[PDB]
């Protein structure tokens, strides 16, 4: 357990609304070569959503969040953000980030490639539904 | 004409992020181009000095590399080489 | 001989790990060098498609650079190509 990851972020917002995912790493973060963001919708399998490069900061993004979600990383500290605009239905699901150790130039998309992760991070997209826990 | 070649500069692992809108327009043509091209590697030292990998991807097979090119402090054109790479590094951030 | 040149191959990312023991004790006289560094960038290339950064570190000030070169599987020797770079690469842990 050399490196540990503190996730934060989620929450419940209506379609079309915005949120920011965060994952710190810390611990031996020298040996961290790609951060990334996995997600389980309900009845379906973990889905790889969006990747960093820990040094040079090369991005990737699955197709379906192209656009709309930008992951970012200021070369100083060990946090990265997950920007998360014009959320749909489909994005709601439970979001993971992970690290892995083993260079490679593009950012792997399967979680076994992936050595340490963090905590599940709820993010839900409700229509007009926020009303009711707004309210309790 | 750089922009045709190799893509348009931006964030993602997919495109590279150097050069600004003159370099990116003129391309070799750019005056300071010779004084930017003396740091790229020969072939011996480009496969001497990187780490290399052979990638296998939903979108091919790739010849990948990392490295580092120490610049010469006791070269009497050190800090115009430094202000020169700064000056295309990640510009596209600055593009109107 | 690689190893004066550019160091020892190794794990770190400050080292290459680029060539077996005939590529390091041979060189460019290696028989098959010409089909390895036909892969090396250009120098347009390279600063065209590298992700490229600068570091100031008390070692000294360095070009950071990384990228990904798409091989053709239409060449006819794409095959042998593979075979070739894999080669040469990580093939100091087999080292005695």
């Amino acid at each position: 357990a050399e490196v540990q990851l503190q996730a934060s972020g989620g929450g419940l917002v209506q379609a079309g609304g915005s949120l920011r995912l965060s994952c710190a790493a810390s611990g031996r973060t020298d040996s961290t070569q790609h951060m990334a963001w996995f997600r389980q919708a309900p009845g379906k399998e973990r889905e790889f959503v969006t990747a960093i490069q820990w040094r040079g900061g090369g991005t990737s993004y699955t197709d379906s969040v192209k656009g709309r979600f930008t992951i970012s990383r200021d070369n100083a500290k060990n946090t990265v953000y997950l920007e998360m605009n014009s959320l749909k239905p489909e994005d709601t699901a439970v979001y993971y980030c992970a690290t892995n150790t083993r260079w490679t130039y593009f950012s792997p998309t399967v979680p076994d490639r992936y050595d340490y992760w963090g905590q599940g991070t709820q993010v839900t997209v409700s229509s007009a539904a926020a009303l009711e826990h707004h309210h309790h | 004409n750089v922009t045709q070649a190799f893509g348009r500069r931006g964030p993602e692992q997919t495109q590279g992020n150097f050069g600004d809108q003159e370099l990116i327009r003129q391309g070799t043509d750019y005056k300071h181009w010779p004084q930017i091209a003396q740091f790229a590697p020969s072939a011996s030292a480009f496969f001497g000095m990187s780490r290399i990998g052979m990638e296998v991807t939903p979108s091919g097979t790739w010849l990948t590399y990392t490295g580092a090119i120490k610049l010469d402090d006791k070269d009497p054109n050190f800090k115009d080489q430094v202000i020169l790479l700064n000056k295309h590094i990640d510009a596209y951030k600055t593009f109107p």
